[PDB]
């Protein structure tokens, strides 16, 4: 995890990195914050019945 | 014909996708997804080639 090159290595498993380009990780935005959205509270059972 | 869509799929996020539980379910199978992906890239650059 200290670098590309680092991550590189580990994923080829190898110390020496031939010259070429590498698929090493994926990138992937994690969400920030949760939505939970419903209809309108309507039709509150009459407890006070 | 000459050249298919270079067409590249990631494992974790689709069998997977935004899973913690899952992922680690995943991780049982060992290399399935790496050799997934390397025979997809091996494909990608058989196209440029
Ligand atoms: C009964 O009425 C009072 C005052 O209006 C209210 O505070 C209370 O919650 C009511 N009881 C129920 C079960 O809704």
């Amino acid at each position: 995890a200290l670098d590309p090159l680092s991550e590189t290595k580990c994923t080829l498993k190898s110390f020496t990195v031939e010259k070429g380009i590498y698929q090493t990780s994926n990138f992937r935005v994690q969400p920030t914050e949760s939505i939970v959205r419903f209809p309108n509270i309507t039709n509150l059972c009459p407890f006070g019945e | 014909p000459v050249s298919m869509t270079k067409t590249s799929v990631d494992c974790t996020m689709y069998i997977c996708g935004d899973s913690t539980e899952c992922s680690n379910l995943l991780l049982q199978y060992g290399s399935f997804c790496t050799q997934l992906n390397r025979a997809l890239t091996g494909i990608a650059v058989e196209q440029d080639k």
